């Protein structure tokens, strides 16, 4: 039960290239400094992993292959071992999060590499005796209420059913009424994810207008039928593995952003949720050292749905996208301090 | 102005509220005909917190009554202080709960909760600014557990921003006036901790012991017991009605006394309390009251705090007194008895003072405490529950009314997780 | 021609105001109805001085202040009390709901819906003023109103007005004594924002005045009325040169000019040395020497902070009554001869002096005695860093378990505004250290 926290600094965009915006964050190997332009002082942050993607020729540059091969493939092999995995993702609008997990049509992220390497290893490991079968799911959390995204809504005030979570004693928590759909190639995943992210809830306070106001979990349950009892050869014990990949929303200060009504609730819940997650992550990094603590999964929905993917003999990974400009100096600080507390 | 809506369910809630109003009216100068016959003018400045106005200087309380057998509402009507209530708020039905949490939550409670919310919306929309709700119900039973928790679930959706307390009468270890106490209490805790802000766990063993040892009474009936719960209820909302040197309200206490949201079950207490004979030999001062408050033979929780640690404590005083005495005494408590207070909260205490004491006393005090020892009050039920649930003793009266076994294991695991949460801060 | 607008936030603010304005009404002869018999007796004078009290054509005098609490229980004692005919009925009784001892609720959620009225009334008051110099705010750390609404109001005022003094008499939390678990968080979040706006932020501590009462005045069971009167005496000693005629006048542009070396270290301490009763009012000479020696005496300070654990950067001494500068020169030389009182190596002067002729007034139903002379001292030290560190340790104990945070983020706050304030307050503690270092060649 070890959780790894990482960071990836994005390189300058064309706009902030032209405006000659100032660089505030620098790298010394595994330490990352943030320097207020020259104002008074600088803060220094340390993480288990650090990806300096600011310009191409720096040593320690982090191509997408490096991000996958360092963060994800351990999740793959630990899943084939038979255990479960949870990958997180945090970053405010304009940090390089969509480029990271999904990517572009010529610059892959984490998800396509994950699925493609998965099906390749399956189809080469598939035998006359062994077999495999995968099933997906994709849902969201909005104001501590669950919603499924694979459904094609009609026309209504809202075709968003607030499903309820339950606690089966053996398997643990689950969602009542969750659409689970089979998969054997990655295109079948794209066909669902495009629809889902089209059905994801988004809103505009005054900033970038298409900003997510909800959490989104993409889960894959994978089965191993390796086991054939030679006494009669009809099926026996069987392994199952859960792989959760969750895209979160931003902290969002509610004062600088003079918000009202539904734009406040949407933000309050997200703040609460992230805090709960923080405590969990912290406690697990305090749990590996060998102490006695309590992991409060029940103070949030996202944690209660994922009690079994984090705790126990499972793996967890967190990556935090940050922008190096000077305009976005408060947001980056928030992100880095969040991930630091996730480290300790 | 702030405004409380007082819901009350079951025999316990009816019989507690009928005394609570009997006291608030005395404090504010109201008579059982609704009329005002007081002396002081501060009794009317903030009468909008509990009462509403009417034509001939009448004052009708904002009380809602949600039983399911008329046998008790008739006793309130056919009583001393029954006429002041609004007859359109005496909600009731028939086909009683049979002391079953199922009937009061799914079958014979869903058929009536709408008629209750119809009154709640009337009495809430008619307010300048509501602060929150209140409730008085008994776990272990039926109606008060089921319909109460259902109304909580339905009020927390409409009014999430506002406050929702519950003066809950928890079961007792030794005595048991009902045989299905555990199964109902567990399912009520499963629906309270997610949907409450500050509840006050009460146990009748503690009140019998208070009535026997301290007040030195030989024939304590439930009227003499609820006479204490009324006092606590009144003390919580004193600084919301009367002035003070350092005022307070419900939200202040809920902020100071709830470090984490799942931990809002409090042990209450009231001081002074003396036998009629022994009132000539006691000095009415702050330290005597503090001694009586932090003693374990006055808390209503039926739970020894010395077996745990005080996460947070609140003291609401009433009378012309000093602000040095309170601070000094509370610091002395934090320092001497440090083993009963956490260390990652340096000051585990707070204070409120009102300048207006009760009708017959020169000083009064009220005590609220969040203590880890409360796990004993649930660790017991989880023994009674599972022993009965290991082989499904009285369960066919619950399934047959539209339930399933998973709904029991849910509540069991939640209650146990709460135990483990309060144990984290014990050693 | 010499005006100062007072602002009162919270229970602490309003009660300090009910003391201060009683005092000011007594000094100037104003009755609680706002009238004056003296000006109709002889026909002259400006005893009801235009620094604090306005005037209209009916010989009435209204104060230049405004109250606000976000809770109606307090102001409704003023509206329904002995001083009801004095205040303009525009007192903010916005008693929908209180802050619940939460900075987040007195900054964004409930802190709006009031603030615009406050700004309107302050403009209405300033437009009635000619030569305004000051905005004396009285608030209290620990509370939600005094922590949040004060910060927001000062944010707005540093834009609307700008090159105007904005002082602050706050109730700083005690090291042991306190009336809430959430005192630290609110304090550390207030000092982070009320450091770039304010110009001089005085500070007191109720533990110190409690110690003063049972050792100077001989009161073993005091109450807040016995403390806010001393605070009113402080403010009167501060705001007397604008009212009464004296030798060495000292306005508000001089306190901020001779006690703030650098713009971040403007947190001084106060003392009012004669706190004796009418019995001990006799048996004692009460000369300038005794008093000035009492100001630098621990156990007579108003913040629990031993200055011998630090150094003095500057100190202003404002005297009242029968005083001659010869005695002040003597006493300053005496204090500079001593060795327990360390002054920095970059301030040999280290002394501003102010003298006035009007002695203090005696409030009936009071505790203090009549005296022919009185004194206030305001002193900047490097020692008050100790209290900041004490509070920061409590912060760092609770914020690690992430206790009491969900009540804040449930009211419009993220988790980063905390760590932005503990790292902003962990630099001022370093500044007060750097200033304490003797220079080197
Ligand atoms: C002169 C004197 O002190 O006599 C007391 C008295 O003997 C004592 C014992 C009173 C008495 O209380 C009881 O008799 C009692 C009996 C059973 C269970 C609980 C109490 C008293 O009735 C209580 C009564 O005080 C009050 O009534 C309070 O205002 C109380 N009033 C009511 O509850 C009330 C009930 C029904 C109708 C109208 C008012 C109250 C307490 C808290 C908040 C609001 C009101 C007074 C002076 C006394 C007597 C009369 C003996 C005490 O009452 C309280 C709650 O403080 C019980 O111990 C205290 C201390 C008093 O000394
Ligand atoms: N010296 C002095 N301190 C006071 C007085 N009243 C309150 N305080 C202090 O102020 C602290 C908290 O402030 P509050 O009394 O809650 O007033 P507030 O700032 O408006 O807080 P809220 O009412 O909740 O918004 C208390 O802990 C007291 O220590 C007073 O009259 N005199
Ligand atoms: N304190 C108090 N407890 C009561 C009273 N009447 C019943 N009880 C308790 O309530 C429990 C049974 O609850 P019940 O009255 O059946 O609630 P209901 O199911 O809603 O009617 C028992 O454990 C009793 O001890 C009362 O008047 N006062
Ligand atoms: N490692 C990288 N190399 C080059 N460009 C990047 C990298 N990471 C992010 N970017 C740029 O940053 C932008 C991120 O925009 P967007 O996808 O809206 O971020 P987010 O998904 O966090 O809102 C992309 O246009 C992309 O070109
Ligand atoms: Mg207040």
């Amino acid at each position: 039960s070890q959780v790894t926290v990482a960071v990836r600094v994005r390189p300058f965009s064309k706009r902030e290239k032209t405006e000659k915006a100032s660089q505030v964050v620098f790298t010394n190997g595994e330490e990352i400094t943030v320097e207020h332009p020259d104002m008074k002082q600088v803060y220094s942050f340390i993480y288990d992993v650090s990806f300096w993607s600011f310009d191409e020729c720096h040593p320690g540059y982090a191509s997408q292959t490096t991000v996958y091969e360092t963060l994800a493939a351990p999740l793959l092999d630990r899943a084939f071992e038979g255990y479960n995995t949870c990958l997180f993702a945090y970053g405010q609008t304009g940090s390089g999060k969509s480029y990271t997990m999904m990517g572009l049509n010529e610059e892959p992220g984490i998800i396509p590499r994950f699925c493609e390497d998965l099906f390749a290893q399956i189809a080469k490991k598939q035998t006359s005796e062994v077999s495999y079968h995968l099933e997906m799911s994709f849902f969201e959390v909005y104001n501590e209420k669950i919603h499924d995204l694979l459904v094609c809504k009609g026309e209504n005030g809202q075709r968003k059913q607030p499903l309820r979570a339950r606690e089966h004693p053996v398997s643990g928590p689950y969602v009542e009424g969750l659409s689970m759909n089979v998969v054997s190639s990655y295109s079948d995943i794209q066909s669902w994810l495009e629809l889902g992210n089209k059905q994801r809830a988004t809103a505009a306070t005054g900033m970038n207008d298409k900003s997510s106001r909800s959490h989104s979990v993409f889960t894959l349950v994978m089965t191993q039928t390796k086991t054939e009892v030679v006494e009669g050869e009809e099926h026996d014990h069987r392994i199952t593995s859960r792989i959760n990949l969750v895209d979160l929303a931003g902290s969002e200060r509610c004062s600088t952003a003079h918000s009202s009504g539904q734009r406040l609730k949407e933000g309050v819940s997200i703040n609460k949720s992230l805090l709960t997650l923080g405590k969990v992550i912290s406690a697990l990094s305090e749990q590996a050292n060998g102490k006695r603590v309590f992991i409060p999964y029940r103070e949030s929905t996202l944690t209660w749905l994922l009690k079994e993917s984090l705790g126990g003999n499972s793996k967890t990974a967190m990556i935090a996208t940050v922008s190096p400009a000077a305009s976005n100096i408060e947001e980056t600080l928030s992100t880095l301090r969040y991930a630091t507390q996730a480290r300790l | 102005m702030r405004e409380i809506v007082h819901i009350q369910a079951g025999q316990c809630g009816n019989q507690i509220g009928a005394k609570f109003w009997e006291v608030i009216s005395d404090e504010h100068g109201i008579d059982p005909t609704g009329s005002y016959h007081g002396d002081s003018d501060l009794q009317l400045e903030r009468i909008n917190v509990y009462y509403n106005e009417a034509t001939g200087n009448k004052y009708v309380p904002r009380a809602i009554l949600v039983d399911l057998e008329p046998g008790t509402m008739d006793s309130v009507r056919s009583g001393p202080f029954g006429q002041i209530f609004r007859p359109d708020n005496f909600v009731f039905g028939q086909s009683g709960a049979g002391n079953n949490w199922a009937k009061g939550h799914y079958t014979e409670g869903a058929e009536l909760v709408d008629s209750v919310l119809d009154v709640v919306r009337k009495e809430s929309e008619s307010c300048d600014c509501l602060q929150g709700f209140q409730l008085t119900h008994s776990l272990g039973g039926g109606t008060g557990s089921g319909m109460g928790t259902l109304l909580i679930s339905k009020i927390r959706e409409e009014y999430p921003d506002r406050i929702m307390n519950t003066f809950s009468v928890m079961p007792s270890p030794k005595v048991s006036d009902t045989v299905v106490e555990p199964y109902n209490a567990t399912l009520s805790v499963h629906q309270l901790v997610e949907n409450t802000d500050e509840t006050y766990c009460i146990d009748n063993e503690a009140l019998y012991d208070i009535c026997f040892r301290t007040l030195k009474l030989t024939t304590p009936t439930y009227g003499d017991l609820n006479h204490l719960v009324s006092a606590t209820m009144s003390g919580v909302t004193t600084c919301l009605r009367f002035p003070g040197q350092l005022n307070a309200d419900l939200r202040k206490l809920a902020v100071n006394m709830v470090p984490f949201p799942r931990l809002h079950f409090f042990m209450p207490g009231f001081a002074p309390l003396t036998s009629r004979g022994s009132q000539q030999y006691r000095a009415l001062t702050v330290p005597e009251l503090t001694q009586q408050m932090f003693d374990s033979k006055n808390m209503m929780a039926a739970c020894d705090p010395r077996h745990g640690r005080y996460l947070t404590v609140a003291a609401i005083f009433r009378g012309r007194m000093s602000m040095k005495e309170v601070d000094e005494q509370m610091l002395n408590v934090q320092n001497k008895n440090s083993s009963y207070f956490v260390e990652w909260i340096p000051n585990n205490v707070k204070t409120a003072v009102c300048d207006i004491p009760p009708r017959g006393l020169k000083m009064s005090a009220t005590f609220i405490g969040n203590s880890t020892a409360i796990q004993e009050l649930f660790k017991r039920i989880s023994e009674q529950f599972t022993a009965m649930f290991r082989r499904k003793a009285f369960l066919h009266w619950y399934t047959g009314e539209g339930m399933d076994e998973m709904e029991f294991t849910e509540a069991e695991s939640n209650m146990n997780d709460l135990v483990s949460e309060y144990q984290q801060y014990q050693d | 021609m010499r005006e100062c607008i007072s602002i009162h936030v919270g229970q602490a603010g309003v009660q300090i105001g009910n003391a201060c304005w009683e005092l000011y009404c007594l000094e100037h002869g104003i009755q609680p109805d706002g009238q004056m018999p003296s000006d109709k007796t002889i026909g002259g004078g400006d005893d009801s001085f235009n620094t604090f009290f306005s005037e209209t054509g009916a010989g009435k005098h209204v104060p230049r202040a405004v109250f606000v609490d976000l809770e109606p229980t307090v102001i409704d004692e003023v509206r329904t009390g002995t001083y009801r005919q004095l205040f303009h009925p525009e007192q903010l009784i916005t008693g929908k709901e209180d802050a619940a001892n939460n900075y987040a609720r007195g900054h964004y959620t409930i802190g709006k819906e009031i603030i615009d009225l406050v700004l309107d009334r302050i403009r209405k008051l300033a437009d009635q003023c000619t030569g305004l110099q000051g905005f004396l705010v009285f608030h209290s750390f620990g509370g939600g109103t005094g922590s949040g609404f004060t910060s927001l109001l000062m944010e707005r005022l540093s834009v609307d007005y700008g090159k105007k003094s904005k002082l602050e008499f706050s109730i700083y939390p005690a090291p042991q004594v306190s009336t809430a678990v959430v005192e630290p968080y609110n304090s550390i979040l207030t000092t982070h924002t009320t450091l770039e706006h304010s110009d001089c932020a005085f500070m007191v501590d109720n533990e110190a005045i409690y110690d003063i009462c049972r050792r100077n005045l001989d009161i073993e069971r005091p109450t807040y009325t016995n403390l806010n009167r001393l605070i009113s005496q402080i403010v009167s000693s501060i705001t007397a040169s604008l009212r009464f005629d004296g030798a060495l006048n000292v306005d508000l542009t001089e306190f901020q000019t001779n006690l703030v070396p650098y713009p971040r270290i403007h947190f001084p301490l106060a003392t009012y040395a004669p706190v004796i009763s009418a019995e001990k009012a006799y048996h004692e000479q009460l000369s300038v020497a005794e008093i000035t020696n009492a100001c630098f005496e621990p156990a007579n300070q108003m913040v629990k902070c031993d200055p011998r654990h630090g150094k003095y950067m500057a100190c202003c001494l404002l005297y009242r009554g029968d005083v001659v500068p010869k005695d002040v020169n003597a006493a300053i030389a005496t204090i500079k001869t001593k060795r327990s009182i360390q002054f920095v190596d970059w301030c040999p002067t280290g002394f501003k002096v102010g003298i006035n002729y009007q002695p203090p007034t005696v409030v009936p139903g009071g505790d203090l005695a009549k005296v022919q002379r009185a004194v206030c001292m305001l002193s900047n030290t490097t020692a008050i860093a100790e209290a900041w560190a004490r509070l920061d340790h409590k912060f760092d104990l609770m914020y690690a378990k992430r206790a009491f945070v969900h009540w804040y983020v449930g009211e419009g706050m993220e988790e980063g505004e905390f760590s932005e304030a503990r790292e902003d307050m962990a630099a001022l503690e370093k500044d007060y250290e750097e200033v304490g270092v003797d220079s080197v060649e």
